[PDB]
């Protein structure tokens, strides 16, 4: 098998012919070994030179494909290396194997693969060679379709595949210059290209070559003037003939749908005509030739016969595309209501097809619509009735929504859900805009629709869970679209209705969707509850019922009802209610340990993190701070026992009972710190120090551990148990601190135990026992206090820089957090509080400098656009020192690495997503020298003449770079693209296009130099 | 339907790559203690969800011992000398670990219930 | 048990090999080891129609590693299109990578997939998923991690390959189970010794 390989003798296209049958029709251990024969045989550089033989002599037609492979991979990069005989002579055994397979009338059958590969290979030529070297192409091609029927639709296939090239995906594979030049050569002959475009469409009707014809027709649509579609019978011939034979319908429909999206000079009659006329037209065929508006097409959908489902996903984007833009067409005139209507009705049709993909393609159509009908004068009320279909559609397949924490198992059980649904949450906000505009058009409709089939809910006429669920979330979804006095009695129905339910329907599982829906109907309907003391009093209390439910999604929803209901109807519990003896606020801290008793901690602190809202409303300081005291007392009393007996140790903390304790008391304290903010601050006063103190003593047994058992230590429940300790402590303080409004306390009081007791012990920890929330928790510091604490934020450094550094420079996988953290501070520090970094030593900031390059190099998102961003506001940076010492010795060491490392970036294909970034950047450094920003000379006092210019020797170390760096480029080509890109860097758009067009050219051989000429 | 079911629960399970070091997830799902009627011998049943791929079934022999993982709280580590999940009876070094440790004493408790059953 | 021709393309790093790895195995593979050209690997489920086997052609998406490109297509059934959704580029070359492949398989089902939505930070929005529409594509957003749809993409491909869309994955019925040592108890140690993976995960 692997002689292939060796081109010292003769190739052996028998054994090639079986290498490659191996490799497709075999499997196992020999096909692994004959896909690498086969990607080494591709990857040889003389392999192009076996293609002609492989071509002719070859029995197999895969073997065939990859011939023209490597040809294919010959021609973009290596074409005009070649003599000019063998560009020549490889268009000849092309062209003419081509025509060879089309006077086969079985080889053009059977082997469409190697055809379809054999003219992409042509036009990959085409690209190169024509127009220039090539004039005849198009009035031979056209000259040749008179003679057979398999040349001419096989030239359709050419000339499709050439469009796509030249307009569809020219903008990244081709130079700006290049790609002009091959859009004007089509524009400059497609006259007589359409001119048999359209005469082969009416003497065909329906077959393989029409198709073909209208595959091209698709492509040309793209970019061809609208005079072409406009001007000749052609729309007639589509929205007729084509669309009776199923045959063409397909591509017919799509090309409708191409022309159906273009906007109309609306100054002109008779485009508007035949722009109704083409649709007109579509629908009579397809109630004639396919179904009729009545037709069930979710059945048909969900039966999927044929390309059944392939139609009436390419109807929806036909009748969607051209309604969007063409509506108002079809909405003045009379005698063009039916056929509006009629279209809207087929997407109503369509609209109860079960298949989400398809129903979003629907719905973004009918939010298009009912928000034209909410603002355009006189719509509405032309599709009152496609509306009123709408609303039931709607509300039928309404999907549950995020805060409905119950679902039913392929069991059949009511039960929590496992895991968050993300994909259904953009379209329950889609259903939801959709349905909340309908109920806006017409309330009353809305509103009977609902009542009556929560009428048919209870008695039972069309009760089950999907129709209760759908029902209740969709009367959700709309609240604030009814007046305070509709939703009203509305609500007082839906609730006392649901409630009939409850009593109704027995089990486990009945009750605990009927509940959920309560709770999803409840939660929507803060303006009532608002309005209705006496009753929000129930809900809430009915809440904290469900918080014992031993169903655990109840119990969880009945947790996040509660947060939900108390974040917009907060200020109803701080104040004094009539006939409550207090405020409400104080019940609920009362009875707090006997409420959230059943509950799991993460609910608990939820719960602790609902009454921080409402005690934030409390405006007078005094019962704000004594509330928030109240609130805290059972995390207050286990905190202040926990520090007595950790005086006595500190070694009681190992166990892990303790640890548990310790870490729900911080992330109590966390939860009501994050509702609560800088209203807070009391409470973390009372614990702040000997927290701090916890923190260092929490740290010591974590190394303690680490030294007595190992790294593997870290992995265990009581050290990680220990490290959530000093995380959340962390997460607090960053919390706190970052909403804070008292920045003076945070700075005098805050900041300094807390560096204390954080960065050293950071610092002197090993690599894989160093928290990096530590960073996080600086990154808020510097940002909220750090222009405060300019001598803190040194510290700072100086504590978690090189240690850090040296963790996540050996390869970019390791310590990903800490990474990614690490770019975070540094760049808060370089806005905030850039003198930290004048400060450090010189060897110190070259480690910096190196960091900021090794950012640039990450294909990680988050570290890479990080990295750009320093490196850019370094500059600025150092740009506003002005002409000072540090400046000047900044720019004669750095200046140079990081012009050259942010062209490796951009010139290496793995950084691709920071191209912009990247661009910006590469500009800023270019326009320093051509502004004279750098003061200095950047070269060494006899490296060029003496006093030339800076614009001159960056021009001259730049095309050292690039030649060393791309040794296939020409003097010419650098030196052309260099002019270009330096006199562009005050024009962002077109210095990133010749920045793409030498990343075009770098990827080939003989770019053409005056391609960056472009502007 | 010729098994009891005497215990289920919910839980992942990993097996032990001994030449790279590292533990691997074979399945996620419902794992089921199957007591056959016929013969009184349990074994563990354990599909993946969704696709319902069978990533463990063996017998709960007398042999085996269930090792905590020094990494967790809510798993335990056998050794198990013929599992038919994937075929051909292979041996394997499995771990399993559960949604917490309350879960995981239940598991140990049941498991230890049936291989008294398993040993009559 | 006839057999399908999958083929699966998409991006360098979407998580392709992840994927069928996941399926294969039920592993979760976190390294990046990237694909050199292709991996074939039978997968097999079991619906109430019977097997259904996929020879899944596992592609390269790095360029250079890319080795036959469009010549791993040829006589393809089906086809599963891959990007990560916490970065745009793999999305913006979706259509290139579908251009590639419908020039070679004119007529097959395929399936766009969204891989990484268990990440917090989505970057390719689900608003912006559009271009399976008129490519008539099947999408489903899906987490190889979290094995959110993980499923879904060949449950759709089987359904159109046989032609049955009430087709349904089935368990199989499990036959009963039966009733070296120097480095088992070392396996073992080590095995104890070695810490789970993940073990802040739910499960
Ligand atoms: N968070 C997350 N990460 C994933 C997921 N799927 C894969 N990954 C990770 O992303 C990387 C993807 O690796 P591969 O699956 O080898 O990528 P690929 O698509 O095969 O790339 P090529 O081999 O270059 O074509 C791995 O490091 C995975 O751990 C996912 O669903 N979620
Ligand atoms: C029937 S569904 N029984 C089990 C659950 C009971 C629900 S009713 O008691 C109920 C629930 C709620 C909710 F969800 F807490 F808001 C409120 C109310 C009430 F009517 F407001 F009290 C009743
Ligand atoms: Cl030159
Ligand atoms: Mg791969």
């Amino acid at each position: 098998m692997e002689g292939i390989l060796d081109f010292s003798n003769d190739l052996d296209i028998a054994l090639l012919d079986q290498v490659v049958s191996t490799f497709y029709q075999g499997s196992g251990v020999q096909q692994k070994q004959a896909q690498e024969i086969l990607t080494k045989f591709q990857d040889n550089p003389d392999a192009w030179q076996k293609a002609d033989q492989i071509l002719q002599f070859s029995t197999n037609p895969q073997s065939k494909f990859i011939a023209l492979s490597i040809l294919d991979k010959l021609i973009t990069r290596k074409w005009k290396l070649l003599p000019n005989d063998h560009r020549i002579g490889i268009r000849n055994f092309v062209v003419g194997m081509i025509i060879s397979m089309c006077q086969d009338d079985e080889v053009f059958k059977t082997q469409k693969n190697l055809i379809n590969k054999s003219d992409l290979t042509l036009v990959q030529i085409l690209k190169q060679e024509w127009p220039q070297n090539w004039p005849e192409f198009i009035p031979e091609l056209i000259g040749s379709s008179s003679s057979s029927v398999n040349v001419c639709e096989n030239n359709m296939i050419v000339l499709k595949l050439l469009s796509e090239e030249v307009f569809d995906f020219s903008a990244e594979q081709m130079t700006q210059a290049k790609a002009l030049h091959l859009k004007n050569s089509m524009s400059k002959e497609f006259e007589q290209i359409f001119k048999l475009c359209f005469q082969v469409l009416e003497q065909g009707s329906s077959s393989s070559l029409i198709v073909a014809t209208l595959e091209s027709l698709l492509r040309y649509l793209h970019w061809i003037p609208y005079r072409y579609i406009y001007e000749t019978n052609i729309l007639e011939l589509l929205s007729t003939k084509f669309m009776t034979s199923p045959d063409t319908r397909a591509i017919t429909l799509k090309c409708l749908t191409e022309v159906s999206n273009l906007k109309i000079p609306q100054d002109n009659d008779l485009i508007k005509r035949q722009t109704v006329l083409f649709f007109q037209n579509t629908l009579q065929q397809i109630a004639t030739s396919v179904m009729p508006v009545t037709a069930d097409l979710k059945a048909t959908y969900a039966n999927a016969n044929g390309n059944d489902q392939s139609f009436l996903q390419d109807l929806a984007m036909f009748l969607t595309t051209y309604l969007a833009r063409n509506r108002a067409l079809l909405e003045s005139d009379e005698s063009l209501r039916e056929l509006l209507l009629n279209a809207h009705q087929y997407l109503i049709q369509l609209s109860k097809i079960e298949e989400r993909e398809l129903f979003k393609t629907t719905l973004d159509y009918w939010h298009n619509l009912v928000a034209d009908l909410f603002y355009e004068p006189l719509k509405k009320h032309i599709y009152e009735e496609i509306c009123s279909q709408l609303r039931l559609v709607i509300i039928e397949n309404m999907v549950r929504p995020e805060e409905v924490l119950v679902v039913e198992n392929d069991e059949g059980e009511i039960v929590r859900e496992f895991v968050k649904e993300s994909d259904t949450i953009q379209l329950y906000k889609s259903e939801r805009e959709v349905l909340v505009y309908l109920t806006h058009l017409n309330v009353i409709d809305t509103e009977e629709i609902m009542i009556s089939k929560l009428a048919r809910q209870i008695d039972g006429s069309e009760w089950s869970w999907h129709n209760i669920n759908t029902l209740s979330w969709a009367i959700g979804s709309i609240s604030g679209t009814m007046s305070e006095d509709t939703e009203k009695r509305f609500v007082v129905t839906v609730i006392k209705d649901l409630l009939g339910l409850c009593e109704q329907k027995r089990g486990k599982d009945n009750k605990a969707v009927v509940a959920s829906d309560i709770m999803y109907v409840v939660g929507q309907y803060p303006r009532f509850l608002k309005a209705h003391w006496n009753f929000l009093r129930t809900v809430i209390l009915k809440l904290f019922e469900f918080m014992h439910e031993t169903h655990e999604g109840v119990q969880d929803m009945a947790c996040d009802t509660f947060i939900k209901i108390v974040q917009k109807c907060k200020y109803h519990f701080v104040i004094q209610q009539p006939r409550e003896s207090e405020p409400f606020i104080q019940t609920i801290i009362r009875d707090i340990q006997k409420t959230t008793a059943d509950l799991q901690p993460q609910q608990v602190h939820t719960f602790y993190k609902a009454c921080g809202i409402i005690i934030s409303e409390e405006r007078s300081v005094a019962e704000r701070n004594r509330l928030l005291s109240d609130l805290m007392q059972l995390p207050n009393m286990a905190w202040d026992t926990i520090v007595e007996q950790s005086t006595a140790n500190p070694t009681l903390l190992l166990d892990s009972e303790t640890v548990k304790i310790i870490a729900n008391i911080i992330k109590t304290n966390v939860a009501v710190c994050t509702s609560m903010g800088a209203d807070f601050y009391p409470q973390l006063g009372h614990i702040y120090y000997n927290m701090l103190q916890l923190y260092r003593a929490v740290s010591s047994m974590i190394s303690a551990q680490v030294a007595a058992e190992g790294l593997i230590a870290t992995k265990t429940p009581k050290v990680r148990g220990l490290r959530t300790i000093k995380k959340e402590i962390l997460k607090l303080v960053e919390t706190y601190i970052s909403k804070a409004r008292n920045l003076d306390d945070v700075v005098k009081v805050l900041v300094e135990p807390l560096l204390n007791a954080v960065l050293e012990d950071y610092m002197n920890n090993v690599p894989d026992a160093r928290d990096a929330e530590v960073l996080n928790c600086m990154t808020t510091v510097v940002e909220k206090v750090g222009h405060m604490i300019p001598q803190g934020v040194i510290l700072i450094l100086q504590s978690v820089f090189e240690c850090t550094l040296d963790m996540i420079n050996k390869d970019f996988t390791e310590y990903p957090e800490h990474r990614v953290e690490f770019y975070k501070l540094l760049k808060v520090i370089n806005e905030k509080s850039f003198a930290a970094f004048l400060e450090l030593p010189p060897a110190a900031f070259k480690l910096f400098v190196d960091a900021i390059c090794w950012a640039f190099k990450h294909n990680n998102r988050d570290v890479e656009v990080n990295g750009l961003q320093i490196a850019l506001d370094l500059v600025k940076n150092i740009e506003r020192m002005g002409n000072v010492p540090f400046a000047n010795e900044f720019h004669k060491n750095y200046f140079f690495i990081f012009v050259s490392e942010t062209f490796f970036v951009l010139t290496d294909s793995d950084h691709k997503s920071g191209f912009s970034k990247q661009a910006l950047l590469l500009m800023k450094l270019i326009s320093l020298v051509y502004d004279n920003k750098i003061s200095v000379p950047l070269y060494q006092e006899a490296e060029v003449p003496q006093g030339t210019s800076n614009q001159v020797y960056l021009s001259q170390y730049l095309a050292n770079m690039l030649s060393n760096a791309f040794p296939h480029l020409t003097s010419e080509q650098i030196a052309s693209f260099l002019s270009a890109l330096t006199k562009q860097c005050k024009d962002l758009v077109v210095f990133k296009g010749t920045l793409r067009d030498f990343l075009v050219q770098i990827k080939e051989v003989g770019g053409d130099p005056t391609d960056y000429l472009f502007a | 339907e010729d098994e009891e079911v005497l215990y289920k629960v919910r839980a992942k399970l990993f097996r032990f790559d001994a030449d790279a070091k590292e533990w691997k997830e074979r399945g996620t799902g419902d794992c089921k203690f199957l007591k056959n009627k016929k013969t009184n011998k349990v074994r563990i049943l354990m599909r993946r969800d969704k696709t319902l791929k069978i990533c463990a079934n063996h017998i709960i022999a007398p042999e085996y011992t269930l090792k905590p993982n020094v990494g967790s709280d809510r798993s335990w580590v056998y050794a198990c000398t013929a599992d038919i999940a994937e075929g051909e009876a292979e041996a394997f070094t499995f771990a399993i670990r559960f949604g917490s440790k309350e879960n995981a004493d239940k598991f140990k408790e049941e498991f230890e219930k049936a291989q008294e059953i398993n040993k009559k | 048990q006839v057999q399908f021709k999958l083929v699966l393309v998409g991006d360098g790093g979407t998580g392709k090999t992840t994927f069928v790895k996941r399926h294969l195995t039920g592993e979760f593979e976190k390294k990046y080891v990237a694909t050199l050209g292709v991996e074939v690997h039978p997968l097999v489920f079991h619906t109430n129609r019977g097997p259904i086997k996929f020879n899944v052609w596992d592609t390269a998406g790095q360029e250079k590693f890319g080795g036959l490109r469009d010549g791993y297509y040829i006589q393809a059934q089906c086809a599963i299109i891959m990007f990560d959704v916490t970065s745009r580029v793999t999305y913006k070359n979706v259509p290139n990578w579908h251009r590639d492949l419908v020039r070679v398989c004119e007529n097959i089902p395929i399936v766009l997939c969204g891989n990484k939505v268990d990440i917090k930070d989505r970057k390719v929005k689900a608003k912006s998923i559009v271009f399976h529409r008129k490519k008539n594509l099947q999408y489903y957003d899906i987490s190889a991690k979290s094995n959110y749809n993980f499923e879904k993409p060949f449950l759709w491909l089987a359904r159109k390959l046989i032609g049955d869309p009430n087709l349904e994955f089935v368990a199989m019925p499990a036959a009963a189970p039966p009733e070296l040592a120097a480095q088992y108890e070392h396996d073992l140690e080590v095995a104890q010794t070695t810490a789970l993976p993940d073990e802040d995960d739910d499960l």
